[PDB]
């Protein structure tokens, strides 16, 4: 019988540590940012005050599930970690350059379409094609004709656009949701723009 | 049977309780700022900055080891008295006849790994470094990683000055390849007084660790005579010249991860495109496995190849 | 010209999206530059690259100018005293 | 005044940051009604209080807004002279 | 024919604070970097002791001024 007093208890601490731990978020210092990384006898918190803080406790919740960088709950004052938070047209309207349309489909859909060939001739195909020539010679009008032909998600990406860590962020952010998605398409435009 | 049962609950009546008591421990460190030991202003103060900016003057709190506090270590200090805590720190022959390149190279390349005794008893510093040069690709791009396999180590590959970081960089990471002897740093394509002054870094700039840094790359169309005078560059090994049967065993060599009939008239295909290049003869592989991949063929037919020379040969 | 470039880095590629968002709300605008060679009308872009800031602006203009779904209400007139040093992107038809 | 990036069910706890200085989880002031809060536009929050307290309308950027001519010089094509084919050709491209 | 082995040699056995950190520098930013070191060496010698500097390669350094247009 002394087994529901025991869960009945349970009743007692986790209300008390509840209150507590729903404080830091709704706190205006709570600074949510990203975990720059974890260790072992502990945090690594670069709070979006562009301020480094290193916590000896890892935080109230477990630390199995603290991926290096993500959402990071840090506290208003203690910055430790509380909660991870949620985080037209066609082929036929372009002349002259037919054969790299049929390169650049099966470099790219060809994936899509099968791989199995691919892994039976022990040779994959390369991911990502560079798009380079005088402003004239056509491949943005190629990349929206074959984005609209095929059926996947678009992910439109430009030079200015990124600049604003705030580049690195939207890169990464941008990148993980084409992950996310099976079929995606990545756009970069005037690439030269970041790769300077 | 309803005692079992009481057994397990009692774990996890526990486990739930156990965490409170986890979680309010865990519910009062306030965390730390990080920052790095500019200075050590006294064994008993030093000069540290926060990763924000500021600088202060801060001290061992207990024991911290100043012998291993040296000027630069990550440290984390407490915004309300700013002492320090916790320290932490954060195929053998791919070209096919490869007869010159396991020949002098490895003569050159392990020969001054193994046993510094025998020339320092010659008197004699091991030689540093010798340059490969000749046909782009197959000499140059290709059999540049394979060096790490035919010595069986992880290299480094190094792509006036700006700011002269070039040979600041050079001998930042001079220290971590002598880390390992084996390693052997490859600073191919390395293209004043920048190249001059790297001419003073493998004589000095802690050089004395036996490894020998080939600067092996037709990259550079300015050549040093300095450089190739003996010593720094011992000598310079000339890239064969493909004789179309070494492109016979290059090409046996990437037919191999290819599923194919079977009934390869290899010499035939060899014949049909002069690829020269190992390089070329990778581009061919795959142009019969896209050519294979047309139709669906698992295989790839004897004329898939052929159309794949003859693509290459264009 | 000048206001739109600013001190801070990819301020004026900021500018220029608030103007092409204003004018978007609008309906049937006329937008008028004058001295185009001031904004970023070239494409030296040497080692230095001092006029990163102004190029990107520049880059982000024309893109909203031209590319994927523009308004194509939006009628633009430019006067420049030089445009052979203006940059082949501006100039190639389509953006004008 | 700051600027809401997300939202999420049950109880909002909203995402918003002020102007650059941090994200905050902050929940909506007790004295607003939960359908005005929405995702992507101004609102505003007290300091300790830390909580969205009045929606806010759209910036304006002022420089924006004065950029426009809001003015019509008093000049006609009347007095130009000897751009009769520039004149036509500018008009094809904005007026008719 | 010796010289860099010279200036090495005195280097080793020496006492002055000699500091060689004169690399060619035609650099595009900060022109005129000689006061900039002399200065510190200067600041250097009082600091310690008087130093030495030495290099080669000054050649280009040298130049006859001629044209002051171009
Ligand atoms: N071969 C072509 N067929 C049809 N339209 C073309 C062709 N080449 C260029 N164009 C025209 O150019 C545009 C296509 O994209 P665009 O030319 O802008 O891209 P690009 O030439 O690769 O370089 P950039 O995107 O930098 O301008 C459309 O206006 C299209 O009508």
């Amino acid at each position: 019988v002394l087994r529901v007093t025991h869960e009945l208890q349970a009743m007692k601490d986790k209300i008390k540590e509840n209150s507590e731990k729903i404080k830091v978020n709704k706190t205006l210092p709570y600074l949510v940012s990203n975990v720059i990384e974890l260790l072992d006898v502990c945090a690594v918190i670069k709070t979006s005050t562009r301020q480094t803080y290193f916590l000896p406790v890892i935080g109230l919740v477990d630390a199995e599930k603290l991926k290096p960088g993500d959402l990071v709950g840090v506290n208003k004052d203690s910055y430790l970690i509380l909660e991870t938070l949620p985080t037209t047209e066609q082929y036929s309207d372009i002349g002259g350059l037919d054969k790299q349309i049929q390169e650049l489909v099966e470099a790219i859909v060809l994936p899509m379409n099968h791989k199995e060939k691919f892994e039976n001739l022990g040779i994959q195909p390369p991911k990502g094609v560079l798009m380079y020539g005088p402003p004239g010679t056509g491949k943005t009008l190629l990349a929206r004709a074959c984005a609209a032909q095929t059926k996947a998600t678009f992910l439109k990406l430009a030079g200015p656009q990124l600049v604003q860590g705030d580049g690195a962020k939207l890169v990464r952010d941008a990148f993980a949701l084409a992950k996310e998605k099976a079929p995606s398409i990545i756009f970069i435009d005037e690439l030269d723009a970041i790769g300077t | 049977g309803r005692l079992k049962e009481l057994r397990e609950q009692l774990k996890e009546l526990t486990k739930q309780y156990e965490k409170s008591e986890n979680d309010l421990k865990a519910l009062q460190s306030v965390g730390q700022i990080v920052g790095e030991v500019l200075k050590q202003l006294t064994e008993e103060k030093f000069i540290v900055k926060a990763t924000n900016g500021p600088r202060y003057v801060v001290g061992c709190r207990r024991q911290l080891d100043k012998s291993k506090l040296k000027p630069g270590t990550r440290v984390a200090l407490d915004m309300t008295t700013l002492t320090i805590m916790r320290y932490l720190p954060r195929s053998y022959s791919e070209i096919g006849g490869l007869s010159e390149q396991i020949r002098e190279l490895r003569e050159v390349i392990e020969l001054p790994l193994t046993n510094p005794e025998l020339f320092q008893r010659v008197g004699i510093i091991p030689p540093k470094g010798c340059l490969l040069y000749g046909p782009p690709g197959t000499g140059k791009t290709l059999l540049a990683r394979a060096v790490a396999s035919q010595l069986d180590c992880n290299f480094l590959k190094v792509v006036d000055k700006y700011i002269g970081e070039s040979a600041r960089l050079i001998r930042e990471m001079f220290n971590y390849a002598r880390d390992h002897q084996p390693c052997i740093i490859f600073m191919d394509e390395i293209d004043q007084r920048t190249l001059m002054e790297l001419l003073n870094q493998m004589d000095g700039f802690d050089t004395l660790h036996r490894v020998k840094m080939i600067m092996a790359t037709n990259r550079p169309d300015t050549l040093d005579p300095a450089l190739l005078r003996p010593g720094r560059l011992d000598r310079k090994i000339h890239i064969d010249l493909p004789n179309e049967q070494a492109r016979l065993d290059i090409l046996k060599i990437h037919a191999g991860p290819i599923t194919k009939h079977g009934e390869i008239d290899y010499e035939a295909i060899v014949k049909l495109s002069d690829g020269f290049n190992g390089a070329d003869l990778r581009n061919v592989c795959t142009e019969a496995g896209m050519f294979a991949i047309r139709a669906d063929h698992d295989f790839v037919v004897q004329e898939d190849f052929m159309k794949a020379v003859r693509k290459v040969a264009d | 010209g000048s206001e739109l470039v600013q001190k801070y880095v990819g301020e004026g590629a900021r500018m220029v999206r608030e103007l092409f968002e204003m004018a978007r709300t609008k309906k049937a605008c006329l937008i008028f530059f004058d001295e185009i060679d001031a904004i970023g009308g070239a494409r030296f872009d040497d080692g230095a690259g001092g006029d990163n800031e102004v190029q990107r602006t520049m880059l982000e203009l024309i893109n909203q100018l031209d590319g994927f779904d523009p308004r194509g209400n939006i009628k633009v007139l430019m006067a420049t005293n030089r445009p052979d040093t203006l940059d082949p992107a501006l100039m190639r038809p389509g953006r004008l | 005044c700051t600027k809401i990036i997300n939202a999420d069910s049950e109880d909002p706890k909203y995402i918003i940051n002020v102007k650059q200085f941090a994200k905050f989880v902050v929940d909506l002031s007790d004295q607003v009604a939960p359908t005005d809060i929405e995702e992507g536009m101004r609102v505003g929050v007290d300091r300790n209080k830390y909580q969205i307290h009045i929606p806010l309308p759209p910036k304006i950027d002022p420089t924006v807004t004065m950029m426009q001519v809001e003015e019509k010089p008093d000049v006609t094509y009347s007095d130009v002279g000897g751009c009769k084919e520039q004149i036509e050709k500018l008009r094809e491209v904005v007026e008719t | 024919c010796g010289k860099t082995m010279l200036a090495k040699a005195v280097a080793h056995h020496t006492t002055a604070a000699f500091i060689r950190v004169v690399g060619s520098e035609f650099v595009q930013k900060y022109l005129g970097e000689g006061p900039r070191m002399v200065r510190d060496v200067f600041r250097l010698a009082k600091e310690n002791a008087p130093a030495i500097i030495f290099i080669d390669e000054i050649d280009a350094i040298a130049t006859k001024r001629f044209d002051a247009q171009t």
